RNA sequence: UCGAAGGUGGGAUCGGCGAUUGGGACGAAGUCGUAACAAGGUAGCCGUACCGGAAGGUGCGGCUGGAUC
RNA sequence: AUCAGCUUGUUGGUGGGGUGAUGGCCUACCAAGGCGACGACGGGUAGCCGGCCUGAGAGGGUGACCGGCCACACUGGGACUGAGAUACGGCCCAGACUCCUACGGGAGGCAGCAGUGGGGAAUAUUGCACAAUGGGCGCAAGCCUGAUGCAGCGACGCCGCGUGAGGGAUGACGGCCUUCGGGUUGUAAACCUCUUUCAGCACAGACGAAGCGCAAGUGACGGUAUGUGCAGAAGAAGGACCGGCCAACUACGUGCCAGCAGCCGCGGUAAUACGUAGGGUCCGAGCGUUGUCCGGAAUUACUGGGCGUAAAGAGCUCGUAGGUGGUUUGUCGCGUUGUUCGUGAAAACUCACAGCUUAACUGUGGGCGUGCGGGCGAUACGGGCAGACUAGAGUACUGCAGGGGAGACUGGAAUUCCUGGUGUAGCGGUGGAAUGCGCAGAUAUCAGGAGGAACACCGGUGGCGAAGGCGGGUCUCUGGGCAGUAACUGACGCUGAGGAGCGAAAGCGUGGGGAGCGAACAGGAUUAGAUACCCUGGUAGUCCACGCCGUAAACGGUGGGUACUAGGUGUGGGUUUCCUUCCUUGGGAUCCGUGCCGUAGCUAACGCAUUAAGUACCCCGCCUGGGGAGUACGGCCGCAAGG
């Protein structure tokens, strides 16, 4: 535009989305584990993908994903849940930490052990 | 340009202007 | 980077009630005379 | 309405350069005669005269080309124009073609190139660029 | 005299819930039709008005971002 | 601004009061002022800076440590003492909370240093000492100092060192592959020498203290750093990754299951992509993951972007504030520019030097501190003041073309209806029909009459208008444009946020009018069904007067003003020169419109191309991935629809 119509009116910058708001400013964020259960991914792709519906302390409720092989999560468990997205389902924004709190680290795991919260077997 | 824009167009508008006739009485109502 | 052209307001005192609406005059900076006014009218420069 | 006779005119000279005239007719101008000698003075038109027109004066320009028509300006641009002026210190003076090229100045010594600014210590409006 | 806290009164303003209710987005598999794209089998679209389960139809004015002459 | 008005000690004056001091700081009286679209008055958020992070720079984020200023001390208000008070460890009052009471009344304020509970993903010891620096009191010794100097805990960050060095086979096993030959781990391991870094065990033991003291003493750190010895490699390695972006492959198990994943995407019997083994690569007391900011992003483009068809020119004009401005003379020195002086704390950054065994770290000396103010110089450009000019702009005189607009009267063809002759059994409609109209006299053919609407031929890419738009004839009233002369004014120009006016068709109100056409609504037909296309009827409307609404693919999907950049050829309006036959587009010259083709130039391409989408200057409007959505909420306008 014109440099009269810049000073009267300047450049407004265009506005930055919140990413993963139900942290509010946090790494991690404690949460208890009001429901697991299993869903199903996108048209080409098949499996049984194990999510959790809980309550974090900042009273938001979120949805989660548990990695690895097998977990021990039901309804009233301490979980600490991270940032991380996972395209094969569009509604979940965040992962349960393996490791930390009442959830266990997956079992028989001897390979990038520190992601899954396993210890180095002596 | 291609016809598809100004017929995504339509179809809201169209719709839009069927939801305002179907709700007239009751928004005068509400708005009174 | 533009040149930018901008006024202000002045109030200033002058005892007799010499200049008029619509004059030019030279102005100097003094102590508080009341509230919001720090200028005095040292001399009418032009008429009209 | 006219807004910008110096831009005019060197618009005008880049104009006829491109399409290979040899003379350019121009509305009279002091300030219009003084850029006309300086670019005589740098080697980029062959000459420039002055005429008595029906109402005032006029500027004639004869251009410069080479043996094979090689043109001897290659660019010609206005820099600080009526809305957004451009004003440049004594140590802050531009560089064109990284030296190769020439820029006008006004000075309140006059009308200088900006080596002859830089030389004198002075500074001051940055009108165009030639080259 | 001034004066914090308190009492009474009518408004202003910003939010949560709400029986019931409208539209929006996305879903492995459902029902009804065929509206647009080739003159898509009545050229399509724009503003407006009425009508119809639904895409949609018709009147008035406009556009070519319409095929053949 | 989805907050346009705000203020009544409020703006000024006078006489008093008050203060350390000016002042509506306060009071009595008088005048009606003062602020605001350069955003007053409201709402949200926030301690400010030197600096820190990022970036080529401009810029963006930020205010942790260290340093400067401000504000506060359980919440609200108030004053006393002094030179000096938000008076944290002062006073008074009112609240909430905690504790004692003999019930009459009393006592408290860690956002000081340690520490507890709670919140949280998460942040430390209920340590030593005034030895040094700083402070208070005192003549002095001396006394006080959770300031300060140190210490302990936390890989929390930066820096440095160690877990060993030499030789050792065409290179032991073992694991894993194998093409069943063999290869990798790998000189790696085992083996014979070596030195001990740091820890371990002993001995000595600081600087910080030209200190303090008028008494012979004086170090918290500390028996610490550091040196001299003691036998010994003796006590010391893990974390990610190996489809491609990007350093690095094979076997085995699972088969769309278990699972992986920053993008594209891998898994359904050969997976280098899932998991486990051998191998390899990158780092190494660290390695990965998450969060936040900057970059890449020229992706808000000042540096440094755009608007024909990708998102983007308001439907069109007039005009307010504002932005910008033709040639020329003198002056000012506001913008601009030169020099000099003052300031820009220290620390930080950069350059150089120096110190601790190096480093991180520290000190010293320059620069940086990109700005502001004071004095002095310049006057080209921009600007102010005072003049001048006619080339822009407007007016004047004479001619030109036109469906430009408003009102009134008026003409003919044709359709329908009515009245009357002739006339008979059909007419109408379709791909074909049927609803329908007739035989109670239709269609058809003549004569007369009523009424309404649109204006054949001229008539086209031809004229006029800012756009929307405008042609039957005549009369009256009225707006704009063009050319010629150049007598007149003398820059009076351009654009224009908001604002105002005009604005097709449909639609709305009141009152008329109503031939034809025709949404809705009825039948008939087609069809699997036809809320349609086709056929027969047919109300609102179309029409007139006066007002509303304010939208269109309101399109050249192309805002307005100005100057310049090869040409060829149609057409509308006007002036002049040469042949003149003196008629004819006779030819040329020139001004203003309207089409086609075409260079140079531009564009992703199509295409534009003197009527630019080329080359440049001024001003406005608009754009920032697709949907959600030109929707909700709030507001303004309208009778309503709705904008």
């Amino acid at each position: 535009p014109t440099i009269q119509q810049l000073v009267r009116k300047g450049r407004r910058d265009k506005i930055a989305k919140v990413k993963t708001a139900a942290l509010k400013g946090s790494p991690q964020r404690r949460g208890v584990c009001t429901r697991v259960y299993t869903t199903t991914p996108k048209k080409p792709n098949s499996a049984l993908r194990k999510v959790a519906r809980v309550k974090l302390t900042s009273q938001v409720e979120v949805t989660a994903y548990i990695p690895g092989e097998g977990h021990n999560l039901q309804e009233h468990s301490m979980v600490l849940v991270r940032g991380g997205r996972v395209k094969d389902l569009p509604g979940v924004r965040y992962k349960i930490i393996r490791g930390s709190l009442d959830t266990q680290g997956v079992k028989n795991r001897k390979q990038a052990r520190s992601r899954y919260g396993a210890k180095k077997e002596k | 340009g291609s016809v598809i824009k100004k017929r995504r167009k339509r179809m809201s508008k169209k719709k839009h202007r069927k939801l305002l006739r179907r709700t007239r009485v009751q928004r005068r109502k509400l708005g009174k | 980077g533009k040149i930018i052209r901008t006024t202000k307001k002045v109030k200033a005192h002058d005892e007799n009630g010499e200049a008029g609406i619509g004059d030019r005059v030279s102005l100097m900076e003094t102590r508080p005379l009341s509230a919001t006014k720090r200028w005095r009218l040292v001399e009418i420069l032009e008429k009209a | 309405t006219m807004t910008d006779p110096i831009a005019d005119f060197l618009t005008r000279l880049r104009n006829a350069n491109s399409a290979y005239h040899d003379e350019v007719t121009l509305p009279h101008s002091k300030l219009k005669a003084n850029i006309a000698e300086i670019l005589k003075r740098e080697g980029y038109i062959s000459d420039y005269r002055t005429e008595d027109a029906r109402v005032g004066k006029s500027l004639v320009v004869q251009l410069k080309y080479g043996p094979s028509r090689e043109r001897s300006i290659a660019g010609l641009r206005r820099v600080s124009k009526p809305g957004l002026r451009v004003y440049a210190k004594s140590t802050n003076l531009p560089r064109v073609l990284g030296g190769l090229g020439v820029a006008i100045i006004s000075t309140s010594s006059g009308l200088l190139t900006d080596r002859q600014a830089a030389r004198q210590g002075v500074g001051g409006e940055v009108l165009a660029y030639v080259w």
